[PDB]
């Protein structure tokens, strides 16, 4: 949204992106952290594992959809995004929404005991057994654990998720150059912030190219397998936005 | 493949 952004423009952009995240982060960090000792009991975990495949799938689809709505709001408030053509807005969100959710998950992940905040308490990956995709779940928790090692600040999460969304490499963009310019300026913002805080060492540690895409592609595959097994449940219960995004 | 909803969300005021 401007060729040759000045230092002042880039400082403003850091502020703007952090504000957009602040207004759309969904879960309050202090709430999440203060509830780390609240963990599902053995009985509660058993409860979850005894749940039907369809019920667990519909719960998880609901909660993901709620998370995705906050990412959409983030995108809408994100400097430059609404200026993009309508096609490219959709291409970026279809590709990036779930990626942003996977990144936002590190805030809700306790590396100490490998638990995630879900339905009011922290639970391990075993909580999700009824989904029937344990290896994918394990991969997702592994990914969260790799992020936990960076110990992002809230401002870092803001600037990094902006870049996860504004990725000029997504196939199907019609005005690639505009996205490349937005991406570059967001990179300048992220790099500026890291430079001032002496945190540019994180750059080398960020998730490898294609990793987020892999996790998302597996999610879609597992959804297709589920949908094949329980087609009426998806029709009757799953949020339409979720189907549009992933089916 | 279907993006009617996403389109509506984006233009939701
Ligand atoms: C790991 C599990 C299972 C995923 C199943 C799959 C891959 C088949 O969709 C998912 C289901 C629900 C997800 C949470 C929904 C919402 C949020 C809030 C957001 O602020 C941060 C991420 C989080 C906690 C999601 C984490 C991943 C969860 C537990």
């Amino acid at each position: 949204e401007a060729p040759y952004a000045s230092l002042t423009e880039i400082e403003h952009l850091v502020q703007s992106v952090c504000k957009s995240y602040r207004e759309t982060c969904q879960l309050r960090l202090e709430d999440l952290l203060r509830q780390r000792s609240n963990i599902f009991s053995r009985e509660e975990v058993t409860g979850y594992q005894r749940k039907s495949m369809w019920e667990m799938w519909e719960r998880c689809a609901h909660h993901l959809t709620e998370a995705i709505q906050y990412v959409v709001e983030f995108a809408k408030r994100l400097s430059g995004f609404m200026e993009l053509c309508q096609n490219d807005q959709i291409v970026l969100l279809k590709a990036g929404a779930m990626e942003v959710v996977l990144v936002r998950m590190c805030r809700a992940y306790n590396a100490d005991n490998r638990t995630v905040f879900f339905e009011g308490k922290y639970g391990g990956m075993e909580l999700f057994r009824a989904l029937g995709c344990s290896e994918l779940i394990s991969s997702i928790f592994d990914f969260s654990h790799s992020l936990s090692a960076l110990h992002f600040s809230e401002d870092e999460i803001a600037l990094y998720t902006a870049l996860v969304l504004i990725n000029a490499h997504r196939p199907g963009l019609q005005e690639k150059r505009k996205v490349e310019q937005l991406q570059y300026n967001l990179e300048l913002a992220f790099h500026h912030h890291l430079c001032k805080t002496h945190r540019q060492s994180i750059l080398a540690k960020l998730p490898p190219k294609g990793k987020l895409r892999s996790l998302c592609s597996q999610h879609v595959e597992r959804l297709q397998i589920f949908q094949h097994l329980h087609p009426i449940v998806v029709q009757a219960a799953f949020p339409p936005l979720y189907k549009e995004l992933f089916s | 493949e279907k993006h009617k909803i996403l389109h509506r969300l984006l233009q939701d005021s």
